[PDB]
């Protein structure tokens, strides 16, 4: 939400993906890699918090016959208290979690953009929209090569310096 | 070349450290709302007591009378369960009624009291049975003639077993002091008590009371627990409803007070009064006092979790 | 072209994760530390005390005399007060204490106990009006000639309201078995009392005590809430302090203790005995007993957050 | 604090602004709109936290005659407790609020760099320092479309390209 | 030119908000398990009661008599301790035992009860000395001789200090109505007391009770705190057990419960039963009962933090 | 863990280090400037935790003679309660600094990576995984000053730019 400007509905096939535009044609692929270790952070939170005590609690009240006032006082009083702090607890965890669920899934993102950046040595240029530019028509060998990390870092070079 | 990540039309509000309401891809709740209207007891040995109220299943009234040796995993107790037939109550009563609770049931033992100089047999029609009667585990001590004295007297009973036991006597009040003589002759009358825990003494009060089942009269009902081997002493001269039978607690157990029927369909260790929760979820907004092993109680209906990234749309 | 951020030459310094000390652009509090030493009551029904202790507007002392009937939202109690012109005390004084602070105030009803055969205007100069008096709310019954018997008598109260009525009795203990007989006749003298919740009874305890008001007999205060439709009755012989008129709390409220004036003209919930918390802080430092609707009470004098980003100069 | 070794107390305009130097001359302007995006964040943290509870509690103790010990005991036990898990909370709170404030700040340079070095292709390279290297002087109409992010990213290009 | 981090073969497995069993360069533990079996006292004034009861410290049987003006920071209750020779037991008995645990020890003085109309000096077998005596701070009043009555008396005792007075008194529960008047002589016996705090009355009650040290009788203990100027006053007639010296708090003090050897090599502020934790982590997982300055209990054995980075090897 | 594919478990020195080879022959050296920064930041996490509470907390229990079973009761629902809290506490407390130890661990490189990538201005291209590419043999007078950030950024520029 900044230069990758917005986001596409379309990519029904996983969280990330690439799409090129070629000569060739068109594509729209996930990155399945990328898209797993995000999802198995966020399984890791769910596993943190579906959570089950294996504390019992038992009554210290009584609902059919009220137990005497002063103690009846003083047990509403801690469980009162008790609730406060809980609640406290509930909401700040979520909203904690999920600032970093949030944060967590960007940075995924930012740092799936600089490996790429990083396989295309000078052979390519940043647009500032988080789109790449060749300065040679890459066809579409070429793509799922640059998608499964292979592609040719210097034996592409040359060609593209001059243009 | 282009790279992204993927989006929705319609997706859920959640709350962060900084902002209250952004959308994301998925979310998933995390406050429990749903329960189920029954006590889900499934694999748990059971009972429900019903008319038979919890204290009652150790002086024995009617109601109890099938329950006298009870053992259970889950103990239930219902609002139309009553503790007594003749109009009295307990002392301290919710310290005993929390010991039941935990007990998983109890196993009775004959205490052996025998009686010389002495009637035996008291009875009511509050206690009804073939005809009237009393409480079972109880003994309704009087004077021989329908008038005339009660010798003061002792009894002890040694606890034998390995685990502290629970014993039992009541205390009587007539509605009069005149009805007091006619059951036990005249004169003050003094119970008292001991262990090694335990040092008490009690004298009876009457005068009319409220009429409850038609009678005026109260029983009080009292407690103390005897530990292995340390014994107990009975000092008495009237106005006294013995122990016939003492107590054991037989484990351990939980104990529930509800309204919904039981059912042996489902799994629950979180129970409330109208149910069972049935949740993997860390919190609850169902009920501040369940009891068993639950999500932990919050104010909140509701607390959205990501499950998904960030979402923007074209 | 250069990009940057801005800066101070005085920064704030605060705590975090990492860093003890760390100076920031801009900070605020997060510990309330500022108290207004008033009860600030703006639109609220507000009652303080003074003089009369809270027990005491059951029963009437004269300083509660102005106070019988009375009606809160806050009701205030003040170091001063008593519950008491004749020397006692009430037996469970604190629960009953509790529950008036949030009964939203009293309301009063005869029970309409009528008396043949004993005296009925008991008095002493403990209770000054007029000329001596007693507690409004009650009444001292004794025997008809400067000696002589006393009945023993019966009554019952019929709750016919939709709420718990509060019963006030009290028990004479007097400062000598001489005393005792003077007023009431000689032998042992016996209380009962019932409800469906119910069941006790009261002997007096005459011997000396140390003079408070220069009298040496206390005043036993006791009391039980009886439920809608259930009944309440009084064996007794003498020795006794019948209750007059019976109480019905009208709502809702909450008691304060404090030793500052009233204002009306600040708006508060959270209250404590110097003061009111305003403060829209979700901590507090000022005291831990602090009642109403607060911020939680902290062990820290202050906890300073970020309000700016971090600063570094030149 | 690294590269961009130090801050501007002279920028009293807000919270990140310009700085340029052409033959033209001087200038500084705030970056509203980086400015607010952080203004707006903290805003949102104080609003989760000047927090008012509906919970009201009574009074379980006495301070002009004494409970019982025993029960006086529990209840100034129990609240203790409480005392010490809400010091807890709240500095813990403060402390995880104000790294993340802090942290949440830095990150808003960061991204703004990132953003106008996006915006200026081959055009300029990265001194060291967080500033940027224009190879042809820039005038005072092509300052505030870097600034309003409008400057063309090729119609400038060649001309810089041989310096 | 390349640039990178450090690393190692074997690393520690930790838990992240995200990931479950992540290695680290280095972590530490977080959760004490470290106990010490001993009581660290060095610097500290400690008191071991040994067989000495924490409440026999005021009533004065012969395992107390070395620690009737103890002044302690560290007080020591062992299991073996006992607060009593001649069989009884307090009423309101742990209330006093935490008000004794933090007192800092206490100071005697005489309340000077002098005794006309009496006997004075009642002994038994139970608390011997050089021969058979009584508890060293109170009085076993009688009657003159072998049986005869016992004088309706008062006694006061004002409270000169700036400080609560502890006064204590007994009742004696004799074997029988039979013994009961062979020692203060027949008919109903009454203590009264009272303060401005104050206000209760005993009566005993006779009967048999199990043999303990071949004695059935017990003697009741009670107790209250006389303000500073605030008078205390003893109606009775008989069966009564007199304060011979009142008790004043000396300052400040903890109490623990041990059964481990004291050891002034080490020091302390944490303690449990089976010695002192010392330790400089949040948290502990000993023993959830631990007084004085304790990291907190958790149910965790352990919860390791990371001290190193990531941990990736070749 | 990506492009840094992996650590070096020789870089006993500190926990940053250089790794160069030119001609001249080999070299590892930690940068105690990242390593100290990193260290006294896991050292501020473990003053604000080896914590001591001036909290004393007194017994209302009784080990050897049980109290009263409905206080007793109220008591042990009370401690099971503040336990189950602080056994909250501190898993979370726990999970939430790892992650923030970890995540600035890291953050330490990234951001040593993209200062060294800042000195060396157009004299050197991004190789893909974290290593830097020099167009002209660099001696070992010119490494320390790599490492002692003094470097020239356009005294060896020319040169290498050509190649
Ligand atoms: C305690 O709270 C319950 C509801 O949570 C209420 O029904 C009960 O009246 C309260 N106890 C007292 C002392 O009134
Ligand atoms: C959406 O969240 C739910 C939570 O129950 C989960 O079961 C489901 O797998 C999630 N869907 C996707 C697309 O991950
Ligand atoms: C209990 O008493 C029996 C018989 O008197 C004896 O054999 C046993 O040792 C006693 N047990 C204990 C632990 O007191
Ligand atoms: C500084 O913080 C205070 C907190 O009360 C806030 O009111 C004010 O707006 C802040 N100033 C700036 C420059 O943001
Ligand atoms: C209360 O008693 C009145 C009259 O006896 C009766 O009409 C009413 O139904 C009773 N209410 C309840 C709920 O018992
Ligand atoms: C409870 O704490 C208060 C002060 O917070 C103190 O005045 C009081 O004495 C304590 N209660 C007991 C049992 O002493
Ligand atoms: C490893 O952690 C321990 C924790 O006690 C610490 O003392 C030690 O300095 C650490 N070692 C290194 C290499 O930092
Ligand atoms: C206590 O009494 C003494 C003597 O009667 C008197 O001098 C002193 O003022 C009194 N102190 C208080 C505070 O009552
Ligand atoms: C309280 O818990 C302790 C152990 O933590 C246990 O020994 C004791 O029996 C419990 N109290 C009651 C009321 O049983």
């Amino acid at each position: 939400a900044g230069f990758i400007e917005n986001g596409w509905e379309g990519l029904i096939d996983g969280w990330y993906g690439f799409r090129h535009q070629n000569a060739q044609g068109e594509g729209t692929a996930a990155d399945y890699k990328s898209t797993q270790s995000a999802i198995d952070q966020i399984t890791g939170k769910l596993n943190r918090l579906i959570e089950k005590t294996n504390q019992q609690f038992e009554l210290i009240d009584n609902e059919f016959n009220e137990v005497e006032k002063q103690i009846g006082n003083v047990i509403n009083w801690t469980r009162d208290s008790i609730t406060e702090v809980w609640s406290y607890n509930a909401e700040l965890l979520v909203a904690m979690e999920n600032q970093h669920t949030i944060d967590l899934a960007d940075s995924e993102m930012d740092k799936l953009y600089e490996r790429v950046k990083r396989q295309l040595r000078e052979n390519a240029e940043e647009d500032g929209t988080g789109c790449f530019e060749i300065f040679h028509k890459c066809d579409d060998d070429c793509m799922a090569s640059i998608r499964n990390n292979t592609y040719d870092h210097s034996k592409y070079r040359e060609e593209a310096m001059q243009n | 070349i282009c790279l992204g990540h993927h989006a929705v039309s319609n997706g859920t509000k959640v709350n962060t450290l900084t902002e209250r309401g952004v959308e994301v891809v998925n979310a998933t709740e995390t406050v429990e709302r749903t329960n189920i209207p029954r006590i889900c007891s499934k694999g748990k040995r059971t009972v429900d007591l019903g008319q038979c109220g919890l204290l009652g299943t150790i002086t024995g009234p009617p109601q109890c009378d099938q329950f006298l040796e009870f053992s259970a995993d889950l103990i239930i107790e219902r609002r139309e369960g009553s503790d007594v037939c003749y109009p009295g109550k307990f002392v301290n009563e919710e310290a005993l009624r929390q010991i039941l609770r935990e007990s998983g049931g109890i196993d009775k033992e004959a205490m052996g009291f025998t009686y010389s100089g002495i009637r035996t047999n008291g009875a009511t029609s509050a206690c009804r049975r073939s005809g009237s009667s009393f409480y079972a585990e109880m003994k309704w001590l009087l004077s021989n003639t329908d008038n005339a004295a009660f010798p003061q007297m002792t009894k002890s009973y040694k606890n034998t077993r390995k685990s502290p036991a629970l014993i039992v006597w009541g205390i009587h009040h007539s509605v009069s002091t005149a009805e007091q003589t006619k059951l036990y002759g005249s004169g003050n009358k003094l119970v008292t008590v001991g262990s090694s825990n335990y040092q008490q003494s009690f004298v009876p009060s009457p005068g009319a009371r409220p009429q409850v089942n038609g009678l005026s009269g109260r029983i009080d009902f009292h407690w103390l627990m005897l530990n292995p081997n340390d014994t107990v002493t009975f000092s008495f001269n009237g106005a006294f409803i013995a122990p016939d039978r003492a107590s054991f607690l037989r484990g351990k157990s939980m104990g529930i007070q509800s309204g919904v029927q039981v059912d042996a369909n489902c799994e629950g260790d979180c129970y409330h009064s109208g149910g069972t929760i049935i949740s993997n979820l860390p919190f609850q907004n169902i009920d501040s006092r369940a009891v068993g092993k639950c999500p932990r109680y919050v104010k909140q209906r509701s607390l959205l979790l990501a499950t998904g990234m960030k979402n923007v749309p074209e």
